[PDB]
């Protein structure tokens, strides 16, 4: 009916899924996400590869890095570029957000995602968040523009949705 | 990957 994780070793029952852990493929322990020092992020993300990238524990991982945590990586950060050049590539949110005149601007946005310093999808969707409703704040009460902010504001929240639809965009500290 | 979310 259970057995103990190999890391903590604290218990957990077989049928019990009100937890966050990952069953390793090949000698079916179960692993808490954080003896992996997995955020929770990540564990979502992981629980959206392919089913073939399997989960191996520390025991079973004959090779490291595990081929899972590399292509959680490669995932996360593919995520991320994935939204970032939609907007880049976006003719009305460039126009209006990749270069202005501590992200001030889309483009300050890629030179921290080419840095490889975007780990967070939070911190990611906080510092485009900012950049919208930096422009929306400044509209001028010019309605073109607004209707124009209040559109790459839809288009954003939809592109997050899909790309990660665990993350809660709408909940962002930056909209006001 | 197989979790308890799977
Ligand atoms: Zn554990
Ligand atoms: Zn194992």
């Amino acid at each position: 009916s259970g057995n103990f994780c190999p890391l903590c070793d604290k218990c957990y029952d077989d049928d019990d899924y009100e937890s966050k852990m990952m069953q390793c493929g090949k000698c079916d322990r179960w692993v808490h996400s954080k003896c992996e020092n997995l955020s929770d992020e990540m564990y979502e993300i992981l629980s959206n590869l392919p089913e073939s990238v399997a989960y191996t524990c520390v025991n079973c991982t004959e090779r490291h890095p595990a081929e899972w945590r590399l292509a959680l990586e490669k995932e996360l950060q593919i995520s991320l570029k994935q939204v970032l050049t939609a907007l880049l590539n976006s003719r009305t949110t460039s126009h209006l957000l990749r270069y202005r005149q501590q992200p001030l601007d889309l483009e300050g946005v890629k030179r921290k995602m080419d840095q490889g310093n975007y780990t967070s999808v939070l911190e990611f969707s906080d510092d485009i968040v900012k950049i919208i409703q930096a422009a929306i704040n400044s509209d001028g009460g010019q309605p073109e523009i607004k209707k124009a902010n209040s559109m790459v504001k839809s288009f954003f929240i939809r592109q997050m949705e899909r790309v990660f639809p665990w993350f809660s965009v709408k909940k962002s500290r930056f909209w006001e | 990957a197989r979790t308890k979310q799977t």
